[PDB]
């Protein structure tokens, strides 16, 4: 699930195309997952041990990111296409 | 077992071995050779034939099996159908010879034409009771 | 027995009477298309249907190693000796435990019953 | 009654998103198969079977009067679930739904109408080898007819709806922007509980 | 497929 | 791959025949999907039985099931299906010889493990659809063993019929001693006993 | 009380000892089961050559079946006879089922001399498989 099957189900959804003017197009193409991670009160990544979690009543998860390329279209036959890496 | 095949009931399909609509159109004449054997038996002497018959023709087996388990006879299972439809089914049937047990029906003379015979056939072979 | 199809849109062709000669012709319905029929039959139902299982059985049963091996009964096109027997396991091949042959011998798939 | 079995006994196809069975021809002529002989190819193999040709008789005749793919395709769309007020709309439904609710594991694209045609064919068949007694009915409790959902194909189901809403969200905050003439920050689109 | 990142590689922006 | 592979064999698409030729011809379904159909069922899954005990380019898991009676070969790939480990078996003949034991008696210090053992082709996953065409040995001891013939023709062996008992009900000493209904209810009492 | 009291006297177990018979009944259970088994095979062949007939009201399936249940019941139940003349005045079994106090003379032949015919709603193991019981035997055995 987590190797192949949510890569595929974040490609296989729709790209996302808006109008009211300038048109938007937004596509997710790679995805990320960093180890159970935990942020402290002063939002510190730390490594979450699973025993932490049974005694602090946590949750054992990994935060997960994605690529999402913005691509906008002014109407003037350009496209400026800005990738954000790790959202 | 008298009084039980008397009351346990007993319909058309139970005693059939198979059922075939041919065309015929000259009664005299018969589309199967053995048929025209008996057939002609039957019309030496005309029988609501004078007129013109329905050219459709419903040849149906009763298996000799069944026929004797049951203590049926041919003749009966006529009467039987004749009851029910009036004469408005001519039905002939074969002397009781061989265990090839052939009773064939036609519409009156008097009288869809084709496609009424199934319905026929599929009302009498369920709902009809010997 | 006979289907026939329509030589213009291959459409089913449905019995019908002229009764202006007392023929049977298999006319094509929203065609105007007729053919002189001759099988002189329109329905026919097996309700008895003691049809043969070894027109219904295939050779390639051979085969299969699930399936019961014996040398009782040699072949009668190639006298192998080993063939697969089994029943027919099927309605309208009613309650009856008999056996069907089939030759083990590859290109001979001869099927009798005992 | 009296003339419903004359016929005899005839198949009817419920499809998904049709409030009412339709017949099986009329599902082939919407396909594109209008000739009685290029269905029964597809439904039967063996043509000197008449058994066979005597289980599909009726069927045929029910969908006798039908016997066009537009004129099948109103008659699919007249019987749907929201049905097309016009004709157009009716037949534009009904290709929609064959298109992609009708078996779309043989495909979602227009060209393997041919492979759902065949599929379709094969469904048949398999149910006049029932009717005919020569195959047996399959067994629902037989355990080769399951499978497990695991974690595995479970999160993705629920990863597929979450990311169908998330995706919803960032669709609402980006038209509500743009709607406005301005532009929007994607970090703020994100609604980051929807999936947490 | 996936890919893994490292810790080190998650930017502070979790906590601004 | 699956469909790549039958491709480049002789399997033909349904897109490029006529139905006249469906009638002789064997049926290909993948995932319960018709590809095409195959005149030749048998050496065909003899190849496809090849390749998956060799982990070529079929995988373990995937199940091709022969309905001869049908003419229907079904390939399973998704997942869900529920398979074990069999013992190959080739003319009354384990595949497992005395040298896969040598070596698994040394499985520290020699990296050969289970996955050599499927991998060699001598053990190979089957799944409960496919049982229906397994002919099943129950111990290689005597079940194969030349007598009075019940069936000479083996395509698998158990690995040890204890197995087919869960976690719960295999720490019970001589269960086919019991009745089961008491088996069933220790299945229970070892889920609440202490320890 | 009183029954109570005298039992520390007597005592009243259940071992081993208990469920063994002695080698000659082993051997007239196996051959009875053998007995059993044959003419289970001779129905068998009767059925398969169609010279086995229906009985009235039965279809060959249903005179089939209940010929081999009735074959396989007085088996067992002979096995069981004979199993409980093997069993000895000693015997705690026999000591606690012709007092009343639990089991029965069918748990004694289960024990010492055959379980018998499993059956699922009235009948035989029904073919899960295709024409099988389980993979490990060969498509169309009736065999018991
Ligand atoms: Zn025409
Ligand atoms: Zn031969």
């Amino acid at each position: 699930f987590i190797q192949m099957s949510v890569q595929r189900i974040v490609e296989d959804a729709p790209p996302i195309d808006l109008q009211a003017p300038p048109r938007y197009l937004l596509k997710f193409e790679q995805i990320y997952l960093s180890k159970p991670t935990h942020w402290e009160r002063d939002g510190a990544p730390s490594p979450m041990m699973p025993n932490e979690a049974r005694l602090r009543n946590l949750t054992y998860s990994a935060p997960l990111y994605v690529d999402i390329t913005k691509t906008v279209i002014k109407e003037g036959e350009e496209q400026l296409q800005t990738q954000h890496q790790k959202t | 077992k008298d009084i039980l095949c008397r009351l346990e009931h007993t319909t058309l399909r139970k005693v059939t071995a198979n059922t075939a609509i041919y065309y015929d159109p000259n009664p005299q004449s018969t589309v199967v050779a053995e048929d025209q054997e008996w057939v002609n038996v039957y019309y030496e002497m005309p029988d609501f034939d004078v007129a013109r018959i329905s050219p459709w023709l419903l040849r149906v087996e009763l298996d000799r099996k069944h026929m004797t388990d049951r203590k049926l006879t041919m003749e009966q299972i006529a009467e039987k159908i004749n009851a029910g439809f009036g004469d408005d089914l001519n039905c002939i049937f074969n002397d009781d010879n061989a265990e090839k047990l052939v009773l064939r029906i036609r519409i009156m003379n008097s009288d869809d034409d084709d496609v009424f015979l199934r319905c026929i056939e599929s009302n009498m072979l369920t709902d009809m009771t010997l | 027995v006979g289907i026939r199809f329509c030589q213009e849109c291959n459409n089913m062709l449905y019995p019908k009477e002229d009764k202006e000669n007392r023929i049977l012709l298999y006319a094509c319905r929203n065609c105007d298309y007729q053919q002189e029929a001759d099988n002189s039959c329109i329905y026919v139902n097996k309700i008895t249907h003691e049809v043969d299982e070894l027109t219904q059985i295939i050779a390639d049963v051979s085969q299969d190693p699930t399936l019961p091996r014996t040398e009782d009964h040699p072949c009668q096109k190639c006298g192998h000796k080993e063939a697969v027997f089994f029943q027919s396991h099927s309605a309208r091949a009613e309650d009856a435990m008999r056996l069907y042959y089939v030759c083990t011998a590859p290109h001979c798939g001869h099927r009798w019953t005992e | 009654g009296a003339k419903k079995s004359a016929i005899g006994q005839r198949i009817v196809a419920t499809l998904p998103y049709i409030k009412q069975e339709v017949p099986i021809i009329i599902v082939f002529r919407a396909l594109g198969f209008v000739s009685d002989r290029d269905i029964l190819e597809h439904i039967i193999y063996d043509f000197e079977d008449p058994e066979m040709m005597e289980m599909v008789k009726p069927s045929l005749d029910e969908a006798f009067v039908i016997q066009e793919q537009n004129v099948a395709l109103n008659f699919i769309g007249s019987r749907g679930a929201k049905p097309g007020v016009t004709k157009e709309k009716r037949i534009k439904y009904a290709k929609e739904v064959l298109q992609k609710e009708m078996l779309p594991h043989v495909g979602v694209s227009d060209f393997c109408e041919t492979k759902k045609a065949y599929f379709l064919g094969y469904m048949v068949h398999r149910l006049l080898l029932a009717a005919l007694g020569r195959r047996e009915l399959d067994d629902r409790d037989h355990y080769g007819n399951k499978r497990l959902d695991l974690a595995g194909p479970l999160l993705a189901f629920l990863f597929r709806g979450m990311f169908k809403n998330l995706l919803k969200e960032v669709r609402i905050y980006a038209q509500k922007f743009i709607d406005r003439g301005k532009d929007f920050n994607l970090e703020l689109a994100i609604k980051t509980r929807i999936i947490s | 497929g996936v890919k893994l990142l490292d810790i080190s590689e998650l930017d502070m922006v979790g906590a601004g | 791959p699956i469909l790549e592979f039958l491709e480049e064999w002789s399997m033909e698409n349904l897109e490029e025949i006529s139905p006249a030729a469906i009638a002789d011809a064997t049926k290909i379904f993948v995932n319960g999907c018709w590809v095409g159909i195959h005149k030749d069922p048998e050496q065909l899954m003899n190849t496809l039985r090849k390749l998956r005990r060799q982990m070529d380019i079929i995988v373990s898991e995937v199940s091709m099931i022969r309905d001869i009676r049908e003419r229907e070969i079904r390939i399973y790939t998704d997942a869900g299906r529920i398979c074990r480990p069999l013992l190959i078996v080739e003319k009354q003949k384990l595949l497992l010889k005395k040298r896969h034991i040598d070596q698994l008696k040394e499985r520290e210090y020699n990296n050969y493990s289970w996955q050599d053992l499927v991998a060699s082709g001598v053990v190979e996953y089957i799944d409960t659809l496919e049982e229906e065409t397994v002919m099943l040995a129950m111990t290689p001891d005597d079940l194969q063993e030349k007598e009075v013939a019940y069936c000479s023709t083996y395509t698998h062996c158990e690995i040890h019929p204890s197995m087919i008992l869960g976690v719960c009900a295999s720490i019970i000493p001589f269960p086919d001693h019991n009745q089961s209904p008491r088996n069933t209810y220790q299945s229970a009492m070892g889920k609440q006993a202490m320890g | 009380t009183v029954i109570n009291n005298w039992l520390l006297i007597e005592g009243h177990t259940i071992g081993i000892g208990d469920s063994i018979a002695d080698s000659k009944t082993y051997q007239d259970i196996q051959n009875t089961i053998k007995k059993a088994k044959q003419d289970v095979i001779e129905v068998i062949e009767k059925a398969h050559n169609n010279e086995l007939e229906p009985t009235p009201g039965n279809t060959l399936r249903q005179t089939f079946e209940n010929q081999v249940n009735r074959i396989l019941n007085d088996a067992r139940d002979k096995t069981g006879s004979s199993a409980q003349k093997s069993l000895s005045e000693y015997n705690n079994f026999k000591s606690m089922v012709v007092s009343g106090a639990k089991g029965s003379k069918i748990n004694i032949s289960q024990v010492i001399a055959v379980v018998g015919q499993q059956n699922v709603e009235g009948k035989r193991i029904p073919f899960g498989f295709k024409h099988r019981t389980l993979p490990h035997f060969i498509k169309d055995d009736y065999g018991p």
